[PDB]
């Protein structure tokens, strides 16, 4: 007498989508029909299956769907829904559902990350999974090539003789999608330098009305491995947006000395050019060192940007926890502190002094911090501060945040919540997870099994069912983390209460980024004559295609913020998640709609819609 | 809606070039070259509306100015001094700017072979307001070929004269010139770049220039050939040799001066061995060398020579067949008739006929 | 006079030229002759300087490797291997980048003449208006687009000299102005084959057709050079060659206005095709016979500008004639490019090319409307000056370079030759496509069930010769061309002295002597591309082949064949489905001795006494490790031909018979050999009555 | 005299900024632990440098990897380090600055020649390459000043050879040098309209844009046209 649709709140083309089906109170064996239409017209059927719903399966099917995009393809914008319909005996469900034309995550590999007018961009294109355009646009802003590729041959890039110098973007869409990955790189007439400076600060940041000095070591070498030896010239300035304003007082020069060097930045130096501190709220501290050879030879200019001026050594996040609680149950408080420019801090203590918890962050730069809710209370005022010993308690950064409490249907006061005590979590990890109920005894009887969806990368990836032998007001599950959980995942659970009320809760899970599979390049490591034979070992898994290139060191060490990387292409897909927010919800509705999930239920309990695909900032 | 035909026709080939433009390509530009300043005639059937961009790219002339050092003055001299080689360098520098110039840098080559004086370098380098990167010394050598001297900063107004003894290590056939180059922090582009060589002002090397086009005049002066006797047989061989183009007898008429370059104007008095120009006795040969090798050559007026050069060696001056002296280029005394009564000349005379028919009557022997 | 002190040459060989006003080097194969091929002699008493190419003093000449040019740059891909220079059959392989198409050759082998087989590999991304002119393996290419209307450069690496066009541009029509590029040595060469193939296939499109416009004409004007420095015997020598060109031309059914211009200092015109002769080709064969060495002596300058003018003259006109612009214009240099007299040569085909409005219109080339030629005559050639004369033509070559004047009539002997009648013993052309058997049709593969597997060759239509210890005693097969297909054979004939047994008496097993055997087959055999006869000693076809008159005995046949010195020979030997030429020397001088000495070192013969017991005057004797390291003959080589490869065609002298020491593996090499492991081989010059009488009613046609 | 003889020193050229772009299959048989290992053959090009390989791998299920390089060092005991402008005028002297590097330790007496080049005016000739001898100590570098005017437009080669006396060190570079002529790029701008609607339904337009008017050209020079062709949003 109840029954449940749950499909990803946004379905991607043109790939694999699973959705749910259940049926609460019923055991009668099914036959249910699954059509997926165009919205709202209805002018054909996108995709079809018939589908048994039986006692053996628990009364609960996962049908895969697939949207073709040759059948939907209208060059609209303002945009395109569809719809998916469930019909059997005694059961019509259908959801209205918002369509995204991006059916994977693409990438762009370039040979080199800058070029010389008059040579060719080689490129290749990326997908996750297994049709495609690529555009180059000027740095004006114009469209100069489009094509149509094949995912695995593309065709060169030739710059022309009088090409047009600045910032080129290469970009790789799906036809219709308003969705694009985009590559960059620059063209200048530039000659290679014959060494590379690299550049280490003092500190990671600079107090804004601090006492102390700055420091930046400087290391120069030649591209083959021995010490440059010369003269380097450092002028530090303030970055403000992208306008500098540079410390003219500061320019010092310094010996460069089996490759190494040092220049300072007089704390005197920075007041006297700065003395109002308000004028320097939210900015960075630059530096922008110049190399010679003792020669007079080469020269390269680097730069050290980004040292943020700030009035402590760590930020606080609440990005990671929910904001809405349990009353009368342990509340999972999840803190992230980050360094000024937001990578990760470990070995951080923090604390919430008004329920005087206490931990350490890890190496993510994270603390689970258990706080116990009254039984009564239903805002949430929590207040969290770092107390690492190194620092002065005026040196430490603090936050605020208010968590709601979740709204029970029809005020029932029956409640869900999932805890994971686990931390750190990476593949091959065994992990230990928790439901936990509480409310009325009228109800906690009804129990009689949880529901629960493992949320990856905007799909469902596998759904499961906990018993519950009446009684158990705890029960636990193990489940294995496999290499399909990268990046992070979302457990979302519930559970039902006389074929009328739903109670539900979801977690969101970070594991460790790294690569499903393997790829290593071996050699020897031995030092090499010019033009020599050299054997190299290619290990990685079966099946691979294993793309190759070799770059001068003297490019590679430029522009490696338009290099790709491992790490760059998992926040494109975390930017990309369809979930919101970190757990739980206002409500039943909220705890979906938040965790990129869409339900209609036969008692017309409805996920509202869904207005565009990216999360709200 | 939009949909566009486009036809372009260029004097450079026969098919014309067709573009369609739409909705679903209008975002995309669509760009034709050409290597040709001529006419175009662009069609364009349709609907919609687009805009045509040509742009013409060519090099222009610019004010005077090459080089000219923008934001330094510059002089560098060097001049012979008694030390009992070895020579004295005085560099001067001043900023054109409206202030002192912060961190200036004043590059310094040494001239082949040279290097600093030690014990006046390490005079130089000693100050509050200075630095040279560290150099190892022997026999009183400073072994650095490329000196550069960091100046914490450099005059506006007054001039900033700085001087050092360099010494001739090791003794090679021909000095290259030294070059000083001044930039500082601020103004590290158009770098300011001078020369220096004891034989040469400018410490150019030796070129000649008519238009933009210019040739390697050489370092090494040519001088008039002179044997007393010509071993025919062999004389011979040499105006035989696969790159040699012709041979003369000529008089020399005038003597005029361009710009620092000496254009002996020859007459063509007889084709002793016939070259590419094919009339050569109708126009006047104009020979170039530059005016610091008047005194090598010494050619005077209204004497005779058997001048004989390569093709390779033709200078592009209008209307005037016109040549480069080269080492390339042979030329020999040729005694006057009246000349030859007087025994100083009788039989260097007979070896010069038997010459001069030997060819015009055989041609070579190969 | 000079000295001949001192002039030797590491593993090699010399001889005397211009009864000793320039001598020369002769080395085996893949060898050349370090640092120069010829000196030129000094009234001091010493020859002269051992310098080189650049001017520096060398102290014992020798005989080099030859090497193949190493790239300098190839685009868009990699190649392995990289090696400083290559190797005589040393193998280099081409890739290409992702997004870019190989065309040409993939794979490229390094040849005995220092070029590399196969055509020059290229990576394109088809992104060009014109293709990827790509970079002939030796230069170095500057220019990078390949738009409309650009071009690109080439250039050699010092020392050597460029061939074919330095720039070339794109053009409307798709393809590159000019010719490819290639870097040629001071003692690089053309083999005849290939000038004679490149020739043609210029000259003509494809059994080839000479190309006329419809009622048009084609004028050939013959330039010769004849200064000084040519010589005597290298002229009357090209005259030869022009005759050949004469008939060949001829035989292509088009009757040429000829023109005929020798010059030195000055030119002299022997014919003028403004003359309503011309055309007749007796009449300029003998014109061309009349002319002697002599007629220039007097003044021997080389004064090619007024040669060329002399063309200049027979082309102009009064108002332009009546079939003008319908005219193909053909010119045949033969100089040596040391022009010395009249200045830049170029300057009259810039001067021919206004007069024949050539390349004066992007709507009409006319390219097709002038050809000129220019043939090398022989070290001391300047390539530069030759190349900057001759044609510049996509696809096609039109200038050459061959080793001596020997050589270049060689070629156009050869011409007359393609020219058919596949009858025609031991002729080989040179097709590109390789494919093994093309280039030795005369081979014969035997099986003798019992297993044996001997060789032979083809000798006539009906007749295979082989050795005759394959047999003693239907049980016997022949199969040839590749042909999977084995034979019928009719009855072997053993030569009557033969006799394996002949001294098994003495204590001595095998009696060689008179080893050899006739074939003939049950069905007549029909000739191809790859099933040809080859010539034997004392025929008329041999006289012929050979460029001798029907008045020639066999003696001389034979004291040019098989002299009193060490002979240049070759046999064929199978090793793995492939036929490669091994080139062995045959010991016939001061070393004949000592070759068959070597024989009582032969298995079986523990017990013999004097050689000359088991080696007769019917053996002839290759291998061993002097003059030079000699490849050896197998089991399955054994009864195959013993060839000698002389004015571009094979006659074979001997069959291969037996050997002092089984250096077969099988595989072969060893890798190194016995010094005393020799081959002998039956001199069919020797057994004349016995060949005569069996192949008499053969069409052979013998002569005492 | 001492010294290697010119021709058996073979100059370095090839100086790629980036190859081996190539790819390459993981068919082997994979191992215990299921990783499938590929040896893979290659020639280093003439750089003295580090390269740096990058691997990127994508398989059906375990998505796209991107490898951690894979650096390789290749050097010379001794050898010249050339730097070069990305351009320099034509007919304009310009000093090249050359380094020699000496890593063995010892003191050494080279020999270094300037190749002559038709392009160039310079110290060498046809005849005679400008050559210098003299010593390095035992580690040191030492800069090599070279004074060459440019003659040619275009890009031409620039070689110099090194040899140590009485050993078997040899080294050589041959760069490329980009020669621009004098004076300063401008370009016109010509605009034109196309709307053929504009003049009926069966619309034409046609339009001859003759050739521009540059009289401040120098003579000589290429000259380069780009007709670019917008679309209206
Ligand atoms: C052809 O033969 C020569 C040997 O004379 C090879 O020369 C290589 O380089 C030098 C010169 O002998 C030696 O040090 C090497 O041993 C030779 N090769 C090796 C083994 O590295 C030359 O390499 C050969 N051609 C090839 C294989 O490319
Ligand atoms: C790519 O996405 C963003 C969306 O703002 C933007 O840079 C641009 O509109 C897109 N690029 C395209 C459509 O080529
Ligand atoms: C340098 O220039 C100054 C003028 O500012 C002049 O007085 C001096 O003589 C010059 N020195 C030279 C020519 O080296
Ligand atoms: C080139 O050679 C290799 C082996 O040497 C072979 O695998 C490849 O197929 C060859 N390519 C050809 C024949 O073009
Ligand atoms: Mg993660
Ligand atoms: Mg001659």
């Amino acid at each position: 007498a109840l029954y449940t649709l749950i499909t990803p709140a946004v379905l991607r083309t043109d790939t694999e989508e699973q959705i749910l089906v259940e049926a609460h109170g019923d055991s009668t064996p099914k036959q249910l029909d699954i059509f997926v239409h165009d919205f709202p017209r209805k002018q054909k059927t996108l995709f079809q299956t018939r589908v048994d719903m039986n006692p053996a399966g628990g009364m609960l099917v996962t049908p895969t769907i697939e949207i073709p995009a040759k059948e939907v393809s209208t060059d609209s914008r303002q945009n395109q829904y569809v719809v998916v319909q469930v019909t059997g005996p005694q059961v019509r469900l259908e959801k209205v559902v918002l369509l995204s034309y991006q059916s994977s995550f693409l990438f762009i590999q370039t040979d080199k990350g800058i070029y010389t007018p008059g040579s060719p961009v080689l490129y290749r294109v990326f997908s996750m999974d297994h049709t495609v355009i690529v555009e180059f646009q000027t740095p004006e802003g114009i469209l100069v090539s489009s094509n149509s590729v094949d995912l695995n041959f593309f065709w060169p890039y030739n710059l022309p003789d009088l090409v047009s110098l600045g910032t080129w973007r290469i970009v790789a869409k799906y036809e219709h999608s308003p969705e694009n990955y985009t590559a960059y790189f620059d063209v200048r007439k530039y000659v290679l330098p014959s060494f590379e400076v690299r550049l280490q600060p003092s500190e990671k940041f600079f107090y804004i009305d601090g006492n102390e000095n700055f420091h930046v070591s400087i290391t120069a070498r030649y591209l083959y491995g021995e010490e440059v030896e010369g003269v380097a010239f450092v002028l530090f300035g303030v970055k403000i947006d992208d306008a500098k304003k540079s410390i003219p007082d500061s320019l010092t020069r310094i010996p460069i000395i089996d490759g190494d060097g040092k220049a300072t930045l007089k704390r005197d130096t920075f007041r006297s050019r700065f003395p109002n501190l308000n004028e320097l709220v939210g900015h960075t501290l630059y530096a922008s060192v110049t190399v010679m050879t003792e020669s007079g030879s080469d020269m390269v200019v680097t730069e050290q940007s980004g040292i943020h001026i700030v009035a402590s050594p760590y930020q606080i996040h609440f990005t990671k926890t929910p904001k809405y609680f349990k009353p009368g149950m342990p509340y999972e408080l999840t803190v992230y502190v980050t360094n000024p420019d937001g990578s990760p801090a470990a070995h951080v203590p923090v604390v919430s002094e008004a329920f005087h918890s206490m931990g350490t962050t890890l190496s993510d730069g994270t603390a689970k911090l258990i706080l116990n809710i009254p039984l009564n209370a239903q805002s949430l005022p929590i207040t969290v501060r770092t107390n690492h010993g190194d620092l002065p308690r005026e040196r430490q950064a603090t936050k605020s945040m208010t968590a709601i409490a979740y709204q029970t249907q029809g005020g029932s006061g029956n409640y869900l919540h999932v805890a994971i005590t686990s931390t750190e979590i990476k593949p091959g990890d065994n992990l230990p997870v928790n439901f936990n109920v509480k409310g009325n005894a009228n109800s906690l009887k009804q129990i009689k099994y949880f529901t629960y969806l493992i949320l990856n990368k905007g799909k469902i990836f596998k759904v499961g069912r906990q018993p519950r032998r009446d009684g158990q007001n705890l029960v636990t599950m193990n489940l294995h983390i496999t290499p399909d959980l990268i990046p992070s995942f979302r457990f979302v659970a519930y559970y039902q209460v006389g074929n009328n009320e739903i109670v539900a809760d979801s977690v969101w899970v970070d594991v460790k980024d790294t690569c499903m599979g393997t790829l290593v390049v071996k050699g020897d490591n031995l030092i090499q004559m010019p033009g020599a034979a050299m054997k190299i070992k290619l290990e990685g898994d079966p099946g691979a295609r294993v793309g190759l290139v070799a770059v001068d060191k003297a490019v590679y060490v430029l522009n490696d913020k338009y290099k790709i990387s491992q790490a760059k292409i998992w926040d494109t897909i975390e930017k990309s998640d369809f979930g919101c927010t970190a757990g739980s919800g206002q409500n039943n509705l909220g705890v979906f709609e938040d965790a990129g999930l869409a339900l209609t239920t036969s008692t017309n309990l409805n996920t509202k819609q869904r207005s565009a695909a990216k999360c709200p900032q | 809606d939009l949909n566009l035909d486009i036809t372009i026709e260029l004097p450079d080939r026969e098919v014309p070039i067709r573009y369609r433009i739409n909705y679903e390509n209008a975002l995309l530009a669509r760009t034709v070259e050409t290597k040709l300043n001529q006419d175009i005639t662009v069609t364009a059937s349709g609907d919609g509306k687009a805009t045509m961009t040509i742009l013409t790219f060519y090099n222009a002339q610019l004010q005077e100015k090459a080089n000219v050092c923008n934001k330094f003055h510059l002089n560098v001299s060097v001049e012979n001094i008694h030390l009992n080689g070895a020579l004295m360098l005085k560099i001067c520098t001043r900023y054109l700017g409206e202030v002192d110039s912060t961190m200036t840098i004043i590059d310094i080559s040494m001239l082949t072979g040279f290097l600093p004086d030690a014990e006046d370098l390490t005079r130089l380098s000693k100050g509050v307001d200075r630095y040279i990167s560290r150099y190892e010394v022997d026999n009183n050598m400073a072994q650095k070929v490329a000196v550069i001297i960091y100046l914490n900063k450099v005059s506006h107004s007054e001039d900033e004269c700085l001087h050092f003894k360099i010494l001739k290590h090791f003794e090679v056939g021909f000095i290259q010139p030294g070059s000083v180059k001044v930039y500082s922090y601020y103004n590290l582009d158009e770098k300011c770049t001078k020369f220096y060589h004891p034989d040469k002002g400018t410490g150019l090397l030796n070129k000649i220039c008519i238009g933009n086009v210019c040739r390697c005049a050489g370092e090494t002066c040519s001088s008039l050939n002179h044997q007393e006797r010509i071993d025919v047989p062999l004389q011979i061989e040499k105006a035989c040799e696969t790159n040699v183009d012709y041979v003369y007898k000529t008089k020399l008429l005038r003597i005029e001066e361009q710009d620092g370059n000496d254009i002996y104007v020859m007459d063509v008095l007889e084709v002793i061995k016939q070259g590419t120009d094919e009339n050569p006795r109708a126009k006047t040969h104009q020979y170039i060398s530059q005016r610091k090798c008047q005194e090598a050559l010494n050619l005077k007026v209204n004497d005779d020579y058997l001048i004989w050069g390569s093709r390779s060696d033709l200078l592009p001056t209008k209307d005037k067949i016109s040549y480069i002296i080269t080492k390339n280029t042979w030329i020999e005394r040729w005694p006057h008739e009246d000349e030859c009564q007087e025994e100083e000349f009788q039989k260097l005379c007979d070896d010069f006929a038997q010459f001069s028919y030997t060819l015009t009557e055989f041609g070579c022997p190969t | 006079s000079c000295s001949l002190e001192g002039v030797e040459i590491k593993g090699g060989s010399f001889r005397l030229l211009q009864e000793g006003q320039a001598l020369e080097y002769v080395c085996p194969s893949g060898f050349y002759p370090y640092p120069v091929q010829t000196r030129t002699c000094r009234s001091t008493g010493s020859w002269s300087t051992l310098k080189t190419q650049d001017q520096k003093t060398v102290r014992k000449a020798e005989c080099r490797a030859i090497h193949c040019p190493r790239p300098h740059d190839f685009e868009n891909g990699e190649y392995w291997p990289r090696s400083p220079y290559y190797n005589v059959s040393d193998e280099i392989s081409f890739h290409c980048y992702d997004g870019y198409t190989l065309r040409g050759s993939a794979n490229r082998t390094c040849q005995v003449n220092g070029r590399w087989s196969g055509q020059t590999a290229i990576c394109d991304n088809g992104a060009g208006y014109c293709s990827n002119p790509g970079i002939p393996i030796g230069t170095r290419k500057v220019g990078s687009q390949y738009r409309l209307e650009d071009s690109v450069t080439y250039h050699c690496s010092r020392g050597l000299t460029l061939r074919g066009s330095q720039r070339r541009t794109c053009q409307e029509g798709g393809s590159w102005s000019g010719t490819e590029p290639s870097c040629q040595d001071s003692f690089m060469y053309d083999t005849p084959q290939e000038v004679a193939e490149a020739f043609l296939s210029s000259l003509t499109e494809t059994k080839r057709k000479i190309v006329l416009d419809p009622s048009g004409s084609m004028n050939i004007y013959l330039v010769l050079d004849g200064s000084g420095s040519i010589g005597a015997s290298d002229f009357t020598g090209a005259k030869k060659c022009l005759v050949n060109l004469i008939e060949k031309v001829a035989s292509y059914g088009v009757k040429p206005r000829y023109g005929l211009v020798t010059y030195a200092t000055y030119p002299k015109i022997w014919v003028k095709v403004s003359e309503a002769d011309s055309s007749n080709a007796d009449w300029v064969t003998k014109q061309l016979n009349e002319i002697n060495y002599e007629d220039h002596k007097l003044k021997s300058g080389t004064n090619t500008k007024k040669a060329l003018q002399a063309v200049y003259s027979m082309m102009s006109w009064p108002v332009p004639p009546e079939g003008w612009n319908r005219t193909r214009h053909v010119i045949i240099l033969m100089t040596d490019g040391l022009h010395n007299m009249g200045g830049d040569p170029i300057t009259v085909i810039d001067e021919i090319r206004d007069l024949l409005y050539i390349g004066k219109d992007r709507k009409n080339p006319r390219e097709d409307y002038l050809d000129v030629y220019v043939f090398g005559v022989g070290p001391l050639v300047n390539q530069v000056n030759i190349n900057a004369l001759a044609s510049k033509k996509d696809n096609e070559q039109h200038v050459f370079k061959v080793k001596d004047m020997e050589n270049l009539e060689d070629v156009f002997y050869q011409m007359i030759d393609e020219s058919q009648s596949l009858s025609l013993c031991g002729m080989v052309w040179e097709h590109r496509k390789g494919t093994d058997y093309h280039k030795q049709p005369w081979q014969a593969k035997i099986s003798v069930i019992r297993h044996e597997s001997c060789m032979g060759a083809v000798v006539s239509e009906y007749f295979v010769l082989t050795a005759a210890h394959c047999f003693t005693v239907h049980s016997i097969k022949v199969s040839v061309g590749g042909e999977k297909r084995d034979l019928e054979i009719e009855v072997v004939l053993f030569h009557p002295n033969y006799n394996i047994n002949g001294k098994k008496e003495a204590g001595i097993p095998e009696f060689y002597d008179y080893d050899v055997a006739l074939i003939k087959l049950k069905n007549k055999l029909k000739y191809g591309q790859t099933i040809r006869p080859i010539c034997l000693p004392c025929t008329e076809g041999t006289t012929r082949a050979l460029r001798l008159p029907p008045t020639t005995t066999c003696q001389q046949q034979k004291e040019e064949l098989l002299p009193a010195q060490d002979i240049k020979a070759l046999f064929v030997s199978e090793e793995e489905k492939k036929l490669t030429r091994k080139e062995v020397y045959i010991k016939n001088g001061d070393k004949k001795g000592s070759c068959e000495r070597d024989a009582q070192y032969a298995p079986g013969y523990d017990k013999v006494k004097d050689i000359s017991e088991v080696v007769t005057p019917r053996f002839l004797c290759t291998g061993g490790v002097s003059p030079y390291a000699d490849p050896n003959t197998c089991r399955g080589d054994s009864g195959g031909p013993l060839i000698v490869h002389k004015r571009s065609r094979f006659i074979q002298v001997g069959v291969i018979s037996w050997g002092v020491v089984d250096v077969c593996k099988n595989q072969k090499r060893q890798k190194q050999v016995p010094a005393h492991a020799r081959d002998f081989h039956i001199n069919l010059f020797q057994v004349l009555p016995w060949l005569k009488e069996k192949l008499q009613d053969e069409d052979l046609g013998f002569l005492a | 005299d001492g010294f290697i003889a010119d021709s058996d020193i073979i100059s370095r050229s090839d100086f790629p900024k980036s190859w081996l772009w190539l790819t390459k299959d993981l068919t082997e048989e994979p191992n215990s632990q299921g990783i499938s290992s590929k040896t893979m053959s290659f020639y280093l090009r003439d750089s003295i440098t580090t390269w740096v390989v990058l691997a990127v791998s994508f398989t059906p299920t375990k998505g796209i990897c991107v490898a951690e390089p894979y650096e390789i060092r290749v050097m010379k005991v001794f050898f010249i380090d050339l730097q070069m402008p990305y351009s320099v005028v034509k007919n304009e002297q310009v000093e090249i600055r050359a380094i020699l590097h000496n890593y063995v330790n010892e003191d050494i007496y080279v020999r270094v020649e300037l190749l002559y080049n038709p392009a160039f005016c310079s110290a060498s000739t046809k005849g005679q390459r400008y050559r210098q001898q003299f010593p390095i100590k035992a580690l040191s570098s030492r800069a090599v000043p070279f004074v060459i005017v440019p003659l040619e437009q275009g890009l031409h080669d620039v070689e110099i050879k090194a040899s140590v006396q009485e050993a078997l060190w040899s080294d050589g570079v041959r760069k490329k040098l980009k020669v621009v002529p004098e004076g300063v790029q401008k370009s016109i701008v010509t605009i034109v309209k196309l709307d053929p609607r504009a003049k009926g339904v069966g619309g034409t337009q046609l339009e001859v844009i003759k050739a521009r008017k540059l009289d401040d050209r120098v003579p000589d020079t290429e000259i380069e046209t780009k007709i670019i062709i917008q679309g209206d949003p």
